[PDB]
């Protein structure tokens, strides 16, 4: 259902599947270690709600039976938030752009035990795409390939040829674009060897995490929970 | 698990 | 001064570049802790080797001594998985860790049948020695790249290599940029398995499992 | 660092 689809059908898609950026708490009141990331768990568990609406208007996804969806979400869902974030941050230069009312930088993460590391990685990811350009039809691309490709491994035949699609629709943005030949598989190449950051950014961050339940209180959403325990 | 009962509706 | 150099030219300069497959101290006459501990073993041969290794990946000795560290010690677990993988495509369901060490997921569980996952992609795929030596020098440029651009130059260099390699297999333009897309999502799964393995080796010094004093400071290297 | 020594030669 899926491969029928036109590189141009394919996009659009995509485009039109968009998830919603969603707002913080609106009390302007210098942060804590609780507070902080009370926020981010706070709008993390209100933004997987539509991811998951989201993962189910990706194109190939509805395919996969239930369980397989579960999986590629359980595995993907904080890589994905992650060049969300990264992605909204590419305008504001050593920002990160956790909601419109939510611009951090680096200096309040380090009221965050180890959270400058992960701050870090994450604006250098962010300056990365600006310096590349990365175009909204390229990014839809991306995260859509990171929820299919990053618990593909773990378990399918069916994701692969959807990957490939994914691909010729990259290429064919890439072509749009004036790209030559050469600048295409090249440009193609520097847009997924990002991912392996975005995978170590979500290893790093997950661990994070996990600390984070064993110190009890920042309460984590139980949906979070059940996401975080699949690791 | 909560997850399936989002990926259902 | 490694960037006027031809596809051909990159493999070869590559392929010759390899490092020897190493043995363990495997006798089975002894009878599971001992595993780790040839694992531990064979891993601190190969560092050395690896060191050694790449020295010959073009581009890496333009890089200055401190960003050869660094690139080494966020890639070398990635770098000795790949090759484990590599080694053990022709062994279906089996870790060919070393020639005389064939281990399967019975004789941590998890790793070990990501990196059997990993081994049966590539079978699959029918990747070419070629082909792994410039995902190898890929990984070793790229892991630690985001912590000039004369790195970024180089790997594009390594691109165009694969690019021509599939070019040369008889693939089509889009079957070219296909494969050049699988293999590099492949990465993110060696990513994975390397954080995953980090941190299992994380906890196995802590427990005593005995490590190598160079692992030691590569292990320390991710904190 | 060992890693700095082998590198150097
Ligand atoms: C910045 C950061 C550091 C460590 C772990 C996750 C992490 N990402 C954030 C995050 C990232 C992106 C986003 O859109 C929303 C939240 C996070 C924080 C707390 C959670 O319970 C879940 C996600
Ligand atoms: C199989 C595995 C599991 C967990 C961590 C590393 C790991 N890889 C192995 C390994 C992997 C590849 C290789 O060529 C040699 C060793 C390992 C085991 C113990 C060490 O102290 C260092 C490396």
């Amino acid at each position: 259902l899926a491969l029928s689809l036109t590189a141009d059908q394919m996009v659009s898609a995509l485009l039109d599947a968009e998830p919603p950026i969603l707002y913080s708490e609106y009390d302007p009141t210098p942060f804590s270690e609780a507070s902080m990331m009370g926020l981010l768990t706070n709008l993390a568990d209100r933004e997987l709600v539509h991811m998951i609406n989201w993962a189910k208007r990706v194109p190939g996804f509805v395919d996969l039976t239930l369980h397989d969806q579960v999986h590629l979400l359980e595995c993907a869902w904080l890589e994905i938030l992650m060049i969300g974030l990264v992605w909204r941050s590419m305008e504001h230069p050593g920002k990160l752009l956790f909601a419109p009312n939510l611009l951090l930088d680096r200096n309040q993460g380090k009221c965050v035990e180890g959270m400058v590391e992960i701050f870090d990685m994450l604006l250098a990811t962010s300056s990365r795409f600006r310096m590349m350009n990365l175009q909204g039809e390229e990014f839809v691309c991306l995260k859509s390939i990171i929820l299919l490709n990053s618990g593909v491994y773990t378990f399918k035949d069916h994701i692969h040829r959807v990957l490939d699609k994914i691909t010729d629709t990259l290429i064919h943005l890439m072509a749009k674009a004036g790209l030559t030949l050469q600048q295409q598989h090249q440009r193609l190449a520097q847009l997924l060897l990002i991912l392996s950051h975005i995978r170590h950014m979500s290893n790093k961050g997950m661990e994070h995490l996990y600390s984070m339940k064993c110190k009890n209180v920042v309460p984590l959403s139980d949906l979070l929970l059940e996401m975080l325990d699949a690791h | 698990k909560i997850l399936h009962r989002l990926l259902q509706d």
